[PDB]
């Protein structure tokens, strides 16, 4: 479903990009979001951001709130990240998700503490080193 | 070290279970006697903090359903009785058996027609068939000619009334009526006595607002995801009066409400499946309903010294009748589309499997509209308007009922029980002159019951007060309780 | 609707308001805005004035809304911060084990996790002030 | 934010044997918390969600509870198969993620 | 009752015996006729309290009677004035054309001439005790 | 409230217990026993809450608890003292044939002795605080 | 015929009623004592106090 993909190699103070494909399903279909995370190595895992299928709206982990940029594009099933001013402790493997909500009778808005919300589908990871 | 001290102006509160003053711009009547002037403040800030938010278990549309009609029973409580009037009425039989209220035998009916029938009849503001009152498929109003014999305050004196009842008020004793002259009774009267609503009561808009008294404040969700129900509402909004509420109230489809946005918000119950859908106001959906006629209104005096209104028209009008306006299949489409989409809906898959549809039963407070127009309550049967709307295949609904139409038949009830839950009859005086209403469109009450993956049934739904809900709903009232305490070094001397 | 104490509700702790005059100006509004209805009333209606229940219900809101008033007042009082901003009282905290994060919480969030203190705090502020009291009064006597 | 910890943060025992983790937080969180099941080299997958219901595809051995600051992930019978880092996850408000625990094999 | 607030008019803005004590004494005085006549009713009319045209109008001045007082209590706690003899203010007087002949005008036509200051003034001097009192937090922080 | 206020009668004038925060805790445990049966009246009758006998004897004795407040409150502010025990005002005693047996006399059969004093001396305490507060408006000035 | 007739049964009429007006606490009465009042007087220059009337 998820196929995650970009440089493995880039360098300090320039924009890391990420793009992900979605097989077999569209970035459009209701009620998903599509996440990344980070798991530098040796960590666990952080969660970076979330775009919402059904509309143009982001959540961002203000950590990075001037640092990362998430947009998707219909045409090609595909969804991305922009990283800038990159350093050294952005080394990680880069994740995708799609943030599946439970609908139903105990998920009352698409907001996180107002539903049921888990990572049901990841895709592969992507390492990407920040080096000279 | 550390002494628990007081902070006093500190900016925290809790939740206020406490009345609220209401306050308003019609002050005619009750706006005088019981509320202060609306102020015309309308600001409202919003707060960087978290709240929870419930629409169904709330104190401010708790208020707003019960001060609606304690006002109600306060304004009809004084007025004439009529139980004088359940006396015997001489009424007249052919009108008794044409429209089912007595039996004969003796007409030996018998039809023969064209079963390929269904036809389409869309009407709009350029029609004469509206102007003159006569559209495909409207027939006469059913009004039924009684006498009866009252007295005035004379007391050995009284005279006998030309009264005309709409077919629906009246029970009529049946059985071995072979002359004229049947005997009937208001369908009401026996079990309790009818009260007359005397005091103008809806015949104009009531609105009102609330207001927090001192120390209190009204919280309020700004969020475009709320749903009624919401544990966590990011976007707070704080003021100190509540928006203008129309207390509007009719079943299936509320009309003239506050809460007229381009968005089509569903309201659902967290703890059911009651819903409040509002309707997208980028259709100008208006329901224009018009009653036929030119009334005469005859007051009577009886017994007690008050008046009573009695109704000798003495003619044979046509029926009340309903005309549906604005882009009512496209709002349609997009109710059944936000439900698909919506966070509690683990229904069905596409819109061709999601359909409106009448509560079933043989109940008529269910089972047809009612809609108040200036005072006179409009009950009308919608099956051409569903299928119409819902352009369905109607194929095996019975001849009368497979048309396609933007309009739908009616039918006047002047003894009319009281939306809340008290169950009391009461009547409502006729309008003289005649009377066109033009409402807008604002909300659907329904429930949505599916029970798979194929079915959805958004089953209209007569509880008046939901609608209540809607007009406010997403306010919170709560108390600031402006001290502190925390552990800090500075205690004196 | 002045509403200064919600405006600093989403800061911290340790960054602003505590403010006392705003309660006055919240009642005032209040009491001028029921005289200037009650002088209204009467000049259509003076037979149904507490007679029927609207008026019943307006006469306890108002009712709820001056006993409250004065119920911080009184409190105070007892604390002797009418005017005194922090108050400074000598009763100890309960325990260490439960400190705000001045640069971190609201009054709303802290305020909800000592529920259960206020209800042994508030005595304890009283007795302290009770042996205080004494205290004081035996050196006014000297 | 919530600060979600781990404990132990290393464990192990036999297969067969039982094990448990627990997960505790600063702040309580009403049911909202996942967990992850993730072996080196590989993405993590989601084993139990919103503290209670297990994921579909994953063995019946799996189960947990929870509420307010405290949540136990449980294996009934460990397995061969089920070293891996086991992560709590918050989703109360902009998920944060714990720290991580390890079940090894003995 | 005593009158003492009408006693002294007439006699100019630099007047004597400024009687603040009597807004008081005018409360007692209201509190112990209504509720002594409160309590006659009943000897005779035990339902009809205040479901008569007559206790509605007397209810009226009686909760009028608190909030008058707390009315003055709150707009003088608003400006600052726990007791206000004068309770001096930092709020400039708006402008040179209007000032008082303390020798010559009566408080009298002397109010009557500033009614128009009065409605912007009330605002100022709120406002000076607003900042004040983010002044004392600022030093409660420090 | 406990009442514990009247536990000392009977220990003699001079033998200290005296309070200044008896009334505020009386009075603040009332106000939220009574609060809470103002909103529960209605899980059961909604219409009735004034239009009966008893609804106009509740509002009686909550109204009657707070005018009593008000009117304590407001003597002591027209003499100032509001937090000062023993308040130490100005105005001389009437004269030395009425003098209390501190170590003999209880405040009940003190109290019954001055009655009559009273009548005069509160006039006076009142004047005594607005001649020591137009004073200080004096000194400011200079 | 055209209303109903009530009878004045409470000894209404029977006997005088005579009272007085009292201002409340914060109000008071002032009143004309010339011999010149007429009724409409712009400039009263006798001005007594009372509480009740
Ligand atoms: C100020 O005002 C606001 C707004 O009014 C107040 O907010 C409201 O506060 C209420 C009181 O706390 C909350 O209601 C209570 O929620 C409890 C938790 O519900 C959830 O868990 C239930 C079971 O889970 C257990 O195990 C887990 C393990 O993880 C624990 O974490 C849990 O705590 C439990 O121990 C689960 O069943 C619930 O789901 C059901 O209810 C929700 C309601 O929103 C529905 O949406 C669901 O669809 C579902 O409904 C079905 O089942 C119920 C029966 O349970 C039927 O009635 C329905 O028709 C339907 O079939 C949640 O996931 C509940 O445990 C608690 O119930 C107990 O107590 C009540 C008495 O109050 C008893 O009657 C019950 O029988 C039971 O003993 C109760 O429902 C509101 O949710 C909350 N509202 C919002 C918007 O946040 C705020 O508190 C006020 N503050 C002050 C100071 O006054
Ligand atoms: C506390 O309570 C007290 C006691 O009640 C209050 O005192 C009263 O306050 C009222 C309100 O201000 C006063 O009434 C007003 O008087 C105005 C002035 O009237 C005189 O001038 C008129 C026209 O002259 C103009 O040009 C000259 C040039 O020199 C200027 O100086 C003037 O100012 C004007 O610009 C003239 O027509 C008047 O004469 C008529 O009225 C008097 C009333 O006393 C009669 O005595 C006369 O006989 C004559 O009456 C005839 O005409 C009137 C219509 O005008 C008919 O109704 C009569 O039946 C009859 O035919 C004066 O010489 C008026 O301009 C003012 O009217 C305007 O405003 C009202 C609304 O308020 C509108 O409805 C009008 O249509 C119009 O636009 C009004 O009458 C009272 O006199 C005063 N009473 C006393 C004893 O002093 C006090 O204010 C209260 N205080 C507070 C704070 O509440
Ligand atoms: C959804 O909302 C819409 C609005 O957005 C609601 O529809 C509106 O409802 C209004 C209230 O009923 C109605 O207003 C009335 O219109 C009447 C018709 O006016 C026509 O002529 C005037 C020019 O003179 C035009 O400007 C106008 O556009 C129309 O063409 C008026 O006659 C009504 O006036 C009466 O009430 C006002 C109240 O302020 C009085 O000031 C006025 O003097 C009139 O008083 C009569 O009625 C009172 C009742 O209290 C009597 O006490 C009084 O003695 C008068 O009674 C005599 O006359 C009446 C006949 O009117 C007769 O029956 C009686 O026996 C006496 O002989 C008033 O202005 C809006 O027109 C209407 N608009 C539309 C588009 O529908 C809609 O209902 C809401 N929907 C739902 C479901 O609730
Ligand atoms: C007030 O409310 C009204 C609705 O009541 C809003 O009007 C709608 O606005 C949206 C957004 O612009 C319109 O949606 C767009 O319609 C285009 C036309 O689609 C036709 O063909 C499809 C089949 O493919 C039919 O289903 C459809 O009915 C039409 O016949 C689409 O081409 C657009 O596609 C783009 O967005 C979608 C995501 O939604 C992507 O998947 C696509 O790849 C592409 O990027 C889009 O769907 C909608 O048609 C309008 N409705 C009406 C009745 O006019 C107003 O905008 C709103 N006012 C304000 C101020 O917000
Ligand atoms: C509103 O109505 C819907 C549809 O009737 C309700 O959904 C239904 O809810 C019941 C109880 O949650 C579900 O039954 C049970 O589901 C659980 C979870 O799968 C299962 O473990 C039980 O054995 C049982 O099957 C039912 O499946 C579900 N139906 C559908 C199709 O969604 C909903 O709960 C109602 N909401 C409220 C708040 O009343
Ligand atoms: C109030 O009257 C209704 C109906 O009136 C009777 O039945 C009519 C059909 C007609 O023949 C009238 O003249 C009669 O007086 C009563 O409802 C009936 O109750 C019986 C017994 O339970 C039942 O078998 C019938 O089906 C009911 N009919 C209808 C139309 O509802 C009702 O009981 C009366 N209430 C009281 C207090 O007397
Ligand atoms: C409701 O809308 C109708 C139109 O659908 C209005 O009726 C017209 O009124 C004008 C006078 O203003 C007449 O000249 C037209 O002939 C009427 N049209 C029809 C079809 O009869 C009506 O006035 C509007 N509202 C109310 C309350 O009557
Ligand atoms: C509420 O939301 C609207 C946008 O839908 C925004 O324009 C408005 O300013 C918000 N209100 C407040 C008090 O922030
Ligand atoms: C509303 O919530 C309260 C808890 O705050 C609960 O006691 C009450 O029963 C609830 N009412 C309804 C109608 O659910
Ligand atoms: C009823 O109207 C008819 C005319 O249609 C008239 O002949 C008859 O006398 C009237 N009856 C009464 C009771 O007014
Ligand atoms: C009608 O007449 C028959 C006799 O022909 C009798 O048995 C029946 O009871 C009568 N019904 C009524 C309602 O009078
Ligand atoms: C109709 O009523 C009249 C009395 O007004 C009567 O003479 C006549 O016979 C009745 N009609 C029938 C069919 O019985
Ligand atoms: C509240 O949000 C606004 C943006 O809408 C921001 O400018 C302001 O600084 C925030 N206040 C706090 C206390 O976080
Ligand atoms: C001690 O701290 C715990 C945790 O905050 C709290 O629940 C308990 O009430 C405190 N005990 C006392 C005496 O304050
Ligand atoms: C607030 O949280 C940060 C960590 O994000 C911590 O370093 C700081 O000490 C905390 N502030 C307080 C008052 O505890
Ligand atoms: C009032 O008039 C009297 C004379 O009748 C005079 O003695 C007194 O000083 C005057 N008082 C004032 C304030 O003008
Ligand atoms: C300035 O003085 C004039 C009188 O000459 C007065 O009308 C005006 O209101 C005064 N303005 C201010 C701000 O005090
Ligand atoms: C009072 O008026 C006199 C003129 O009669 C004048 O000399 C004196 O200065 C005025 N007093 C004041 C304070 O202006
Ligand atoms: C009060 O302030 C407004 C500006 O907000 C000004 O226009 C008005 O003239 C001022 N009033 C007075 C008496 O100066
Ligand atoms: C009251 O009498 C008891 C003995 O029964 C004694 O212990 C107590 O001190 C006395 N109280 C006072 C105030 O004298
Ligand atoms: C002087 O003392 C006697 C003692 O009984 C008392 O009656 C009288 O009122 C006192 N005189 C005063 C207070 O002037």
């Amino acid at each position: 479903q998820l196929q995650e993909s970009g440089p493995g190699v880039v360098r300090p103070s320039q924009t890391l990009s990420l793009t992900c494909a979605v097989s077999g399903d569209t970035v459009s279909s209701c009620c998903f979001f599509w996440t990344w995370i980070r798991q530098p190595p040796g960590k666990g895992l952080e969660w970076i951001g979330n775009i919402y299928s059904d509309n143009d709206n982001t959540n961002y982990n203000p950590s990075l709130k001037t640092r990362i940029s998430i947009s998707k594009d219909m045409s090609k099933n595909q969804f991305s990240l922009k990283l800038n001013s990159l350093t050294a402790t952005d080394t990680a493997i880069y994740y995708c998700a799609r943030e599946s909500p439970s609908r139903g009778n105990f998920c009352y808005a698409y907001l996180y503490g107002n539903c049921p919300l888990h990572f049901d589908l990841w895709g592969q990871g992507v390492l990407v080193t920040v080096s000279s | 070290t550390l002494y628990v001290t007081v902070f006093y102006g500190v900016p925290a509160w809790r939740n206020a279970t406490i009345p609220l003053f209401c306050a308003t711009k019609n002050r005619d009547t009750w706006g005088t006697t019981q509320c202060l002037p609306d102020n015309g403040d309308y600001s409202e800030m919003a707060l960087n903090v978290t709240e929870s938010f419930d629409a169904w278990n709330n104190t401010v549309t708790e208020q707003a359903i019960e001060d609606v009609w304690q006002l109600f029973e306060t304004s009809i409580k004084p007025c004439v009785k009529l139980s004088p009037l359940c006396i015997t009425m001489r009424c007249n039989k052919s009108e008794t058996d044409r429209w089912g209220l007595t039996k004969s035998i003796t007409t030996t009916a018998s039809t023969t027609s064209t079963t390929a029938s269904a036809k389409v009849d869309m009407v709009n503001e350029t029609s004469s068939c509206i102007a003159q009152d006569n559209c495909t498929g409207l027939e006469q109003e059913q009004m039924i000619s009684c006498k009866f014999n009252m007295t005035g305050l004379k007391r050995d004196k009284s005279k006998e009334y030309n009264e005309t009842w709409y077919s629906a008020d009246l029970v009529c004793e049946q059985g071995n009526n072979t002359g004229n002259e049947s005997r009937c009774y208001m369908n009401h009267c026996n079990t309790s006595v009818i009260q007359e609503s005397c005091d103008k009561h809806y015949w104009d808009a009531i609105r009102f607002r609330y207001c927090a008294p001192p120390g209190y404040a009204l919280l309020r969700c700004n969020d475009t995801n709320y749903s009624g129900f919401m544990p966590k509402c990011s976007k707070v909004v704080v003021s100190s009066c509540t928006r203008m509420m129309e207390t509007q109230t009719s079943t299936w489809f509320g009309f003239n409400g506050t809460r007229a946005e381009n968005r089509t918000y569903i309201y659902w119950h967290g703890r059911d499946n009651r819903t409040i859908i509002s309707l997208n106001k980028y259709y100008n959906l208006t329901m224009k309903c018009r009653r036929p006629g030119n009334k005469t209104v005859l007051p009577v005096t009886i017994m007690s010294g008050l008046v009573f209104h009695s109704q000798p028209i003495n003619d044979r009008p046509k029926q009340a009748w309903c005309w549906f306006g604005g882009k009512w299949k496209d709002a349609i489409k997009e109710v059944k589309q936000t439900i698909v989409k919506h966070p509690r809906y683990t229904g069905t898959n596409n819109t061709d499997k999601i359909n409106l549809t009448a509560p079933g039963g043989g109940d008529p407070e269910v089972t047809f509209m009612w809609t108040n127009c200036r005072g006179e309550f409009l009950y009308c049967k919608m099956n051409w308007f569903l299928n119409w709307v819902e352009d369905r295949n109607t194929a095996n609904q019975k001849p009368k009922e497979q048309h396609k139409r933007n309009y739908v038949p009616c039918h006047i009830r002047q003894i009319i029980n009281t939306w809340h839950k008290v169950g009391k009859n009461v009547y409502l005086p006729p309008r003289e002159g005649d009377l066109t209403c033009n409402s807008t469109v604002t909300s659907l009450i329904a429930n949505i019951d599916w029970i798979d993956g194929n079915q959805t049934n958004i089953t209209m739904s007569a509880e008046v007060a939901e609608l209540y809900r809607l007009e406010l709903g997403d306010y919170k009232l709560v108390e600031i309780t402006p001290i502190g305490l925390a552990p800090t070094s500075c205690k004196r001397y | 609707g002045f509403l200064g104490f919600l405006a600093t509700a989403g800061s911290a702790m340790g960054a602003a308001s505590l403010t006392l005059t705003a309660q006055s100006r919240t009642l005032l509004a209040g009491i001028v805005q029921q005289q200037q209805q009650l002088l209204d009333v009467p000049k259509r209606q003076q037979e149904l004035l507490r007679l029927t229940v609207w008026g019943t219900k307006n006469l306890q809101t108002r009712v709820t809304a001056i006993e409250k008033y004065l119920k911080d007042q009184a409190q105070l009082n007892a604390w002797g911060c009418a005017f005194r901003q922090v108050c400074c009282t000598t009763v100890p905290w309960p325990n260490a084990s439960l400190i705000p994060k001045w640069n971190n919480e609201t009054w709303q969030e802290w305020e909800r996790k000592v529920d259960f203190l206020e209800e042994n705090i508030t005595a304890l502020l009283e007795e302290a002030q009770i042996q205080q009291e004494k205290n004081m009064y035996e050196l006014q006597k000297l | 934010d919530i600060l979600l910890t781990q404990s132990p943060s290393s464990l192990s025992g036999s297969v067969g044997d039982r094990v448990t983790i627990t997960c505790r937080a600063s702040q309580g969180i009403n049911s909202y918390l996942n967990w992850y099941q993730q072996k080196p080299g590989k993405a993590p997958k989601l084993l139990i969600y919103f503290a209670n219901r297990l994921q579909s595809g994953v063995p019946s051995r799996f189960s947990g509870s929870g509420s307010g600051t405290e949540f136990t992930l449980t294996i009934s019978s460990l397995q061969s198969e089920d070293g891996a880092t086991y992560y709590c996850q918050q989703y109360d408000t902009f998920p944060t993620f714990g720290p991580g625990t390890k079940l090894d094999i003995k």
